[PDB]
């Protein structure tokens, strides 16, 4: 890494000492350039994980996330640079500082070789995000939302810290390699039961799982757009990366204990998508949509079968690029109308023709048509879940049927209808918005040709 | 914890001196300078043996040697001795500065009839090389064995293997 981490860190003094107005220019230049460099890690060898140093290593699961995060960094810059152009230079510089720092932690977290090093930076992502949602938020509930997001993540992470150091004292080193090659049978016992619960709850809260998820509708909606992406597009998957790594030692206790989590995710995903069927805030619509997709990842991890892990990463990457897109979409309207109510701005295809097209493919990707990467992920989990139990196809498909109704629902309510009479401030979409949307959907459809890169560490 | 065996009542019958303090202190210096041979090694026994029971043999000798000194005065200028020690008691401090004239009378008598000279100032307060026959005790405190000290740390320092070894930190 050093070859990505150092350029990422070096963006921090660059943006601070950059020219007065060239901050957005230069930061966008090299963040795209750094993403190009991170494309180098998309290659993985036969079976051994790509190892660079003792503290840093990559595999066929971290690298597809690493490129996603570094590719995201330009996107938050352009999306947020609309409203941020109306404050002090230091304030705008402080934001770009914070996204650069937030991305820096994500790159170092995903390639962490020691589980303790993983946990330190995994929880360290809270500080850049927490200040983003609170300081630069555009509502009043953000103050309560930031507390909800911070406390939920921390309340689960702290048992992990106690559990993690326990492995250090008992088993020895916690390197992701030495853990794998020295896996021992975690026998069923009450102490092992809470050992299992502690090492799992921390990542479950950040998924989020059905019930430990009320921070998401508050955090995501109130957060600024530069944040509203990352809290949905990368760091939810950060909890995912934690699960797929920590479950190396939690066998065979996982199958005996997974039942409450499976039923909560498998049944709650129907309820969560049912919220999306009747919602009032467009941001909340996508937010609860993310919960349903992540809930499908939650069940996917726990069968611990080759197909499930592949469909886990496939949906995990695809949803992040998708859910990031919809937040850009809701941002554009929210700037023009200065409200988030769905029915307020009905009719956009009449006034904005291409915005409807971008909305069409955006709502289509969430609809997960074949061969879109969303479908290639959900379909894999359905087959893996069906092999686990034949009944689950009733629940698994029900969401697939239900997710069609709401995913096309904002398409009908916002785009396909009579334009609202009283609104008169809609402007022709800036070429920044359309260019940003292309930056989201073009890699997604391009990724369809070669799913092997994102298929996970079991291809 | 065991037996506290101590000498019987048989050996505790010495010819105890029947004099009082004034007559004891009236002579004092002459007695100290003429009966030092049984005093020194008995007191040395008291310090070296650290136990009263083991020095009973020397304990009786000093008392016995006192009698030989005491009755030697009786065959001699004991009448000046009586006038002396019967003048010392009258003072509450038993101090010699108020009985100098009788100090002379006792001294002049004992100077020629016996020859016991007056010990000069500081002469009694003197560490002496008393000859003795008993060997020194191997452990006067009867000390038991001593715990073996922990093995000594040694060996040239070597760099800490793989550095700090604390979590993921290296070097
Ligand atoms: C906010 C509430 C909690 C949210 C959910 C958190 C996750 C649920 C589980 C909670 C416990 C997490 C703490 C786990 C510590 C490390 C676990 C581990 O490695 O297993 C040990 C087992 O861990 C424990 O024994 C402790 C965890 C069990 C629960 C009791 C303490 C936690 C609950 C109370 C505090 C947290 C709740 C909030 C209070 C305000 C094994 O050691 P042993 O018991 O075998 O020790 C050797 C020998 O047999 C005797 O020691």
């Amino acid at each position: 890494m050093l070859k990505i981490i150092i350029p990422t860190t070096m963006l921090l003094p660059m943006t601070w000492m950059s020219k007065h107005n060239m901050i957005w220019i230069n930061a966008t230049v090299h963040s795209l350039l750094i993403s190009l460099i991170s494309l180098s890690l998309l290659n993985q060898l036969g079976e051994n994980s790509l190892n660079f140093s003792l503290t840093f290593f990559s595999d066929s699961l971290s690298a597809p996330l690493l490129v996603l995060t570094t590719w995201l960094l330009p996107l938050m810059l352009m999306a947020s640079q609309s409203h941020l152009s109306k404050e002090t230079t230091t304030r705008k510089k402080l934001y770009i500082t914070m996204l650069i720092l937030l991305q820096l932690f994500l790159i170092m977290t995903f390639t962490a070789t020691e589980l303790i090093l993983f946990y330190i930076l995994f929880e360290a992502t809270l500080v850049p995000t927490l200040i983003i949602i609170t300081r630069w938020g555009n509502q009043t509930e953000r103050l309560n939302a930031g507390l909800y997001f911070l406390f939920y993540t921390l309340a689960g992470s702290l048992p992990l810290l106690v559990a993690l150091v326990y492995i250090q004292n008992t088993t020895g080193s916690l390197n992701f390699l030495i853990i794998h090659y020295w896996s021992h049978p975690l026998s069923n016992s009450w102490s092992n039961i809470f050992m299992w619960l502690a090492c799992i709850m921390a990542f479950m809260v950040k998924m989020p799982l059905y019930g430990l998820h009320l921070w998401l509708p508050k955090a995501h909606v109130e957060a600024p757009i530069a944040g509203s992406m990352v809290l949905a597009a990368v760091l939810l998957k950060l909890g995912g990366y934690g699960m797929m790594r920590i479950t190396t030692i939690l066998n065979p206790l996982t199958n005996y204990m997974a039942y409450p989590f499976l039923m909560l995710s498998m049944w709650g995903m129907i309820m969560t998508s049912s919220i999306c069927l009747r919602q009032t805030d467009l941001k909340s619509l996508i937010a609860y949509s993310s919960v349903s997709h992540m809930a499908l990842v939650i069940v996917a991890i726990m069968i611990q079968t080759p197909w499930s892990f592949m469909g886990a990463t496939a949906l995990m990457i695809a949803h992040g690029l998708t859910s990031s897109m919809l937040f850009c979409l809701a941002n554009t309207n929210y700037e023009r109308v200065h409200s988030r109510t769905m029915i307020l701005a009905r009719g956009l295809q009449t006034l904005l023709p291409l915005m409807a097209t971008w909305w069409l493919m955006a709502s289509l990707t969430n609809l997960a048509l074949p061969p879109s990467i969303n479908l290639i992920g959900e379909l894999f989990i359905i087959t893996a879940s069906f092999s686990w139990s034949n009944i689950t196809i009733i629940l698994m498909g029900m969401n697939m049927m239900i997710t069609a109704l709401y995913s096309l629902y904002m398409l009908i309510t916002t785009q396909r209808g009579k334009y609202t009479h009283h609104i008169n401030n809609i402007k022709a979409s800036f070429t920044r918005e359309n260019a940003l949307m292309a930056l989201h959907i073009l890699p997604l459809l391009l990724l369809t040709l070669n799913p092997k890169m994102i298929l996970g560490p079991l291809y | 914890p065991g037996i506290v065996e101590l000498p019987t009542l048989e050996d505790l019958k010495v010819q105890e001196v029947k004099v009082s303090s004034s007559v004891l202190k009236a002579a004092a210096h002459h007695y100290g300078a003429q009966c030092d041979k049984p005093n020194k090694e008995f007191m040395l026994c008291r310090w070296e043996e650290k136990d009263p029971r083991r020095c009973l043999e020397e304990g009786k000798l000093v008392n016995q040697c006192a009698l030989d000194f005491f009755r030697q005065i009786k065959r001699h200028c004991a009448e000046p001795f009586t006038e002396y020690w019967t003048c010392i008691d009258y003072s509450g401090l038993q101090l010699f500065r108020h009985c100098r004239k009788q100090q002379a009378k006792f001294d002049e008598c004992v100077l020629d009839k016996l020859g016991w000279v007056r010990p000069d100032l500081g002469e009694l307060s003197k560490v002496t090389k008393v000859k003795t026959d008993r060997p020194l005790p191997e452990n006067p405190y009867h000390s038991r064995a001593r715990p073996e000290p922990n093995p000594e740390a040694e060996g040239d320092l070597k760099p800490a293997k793989h550095g700090s070894r604390l979590f993921f930190w290296t070097m």
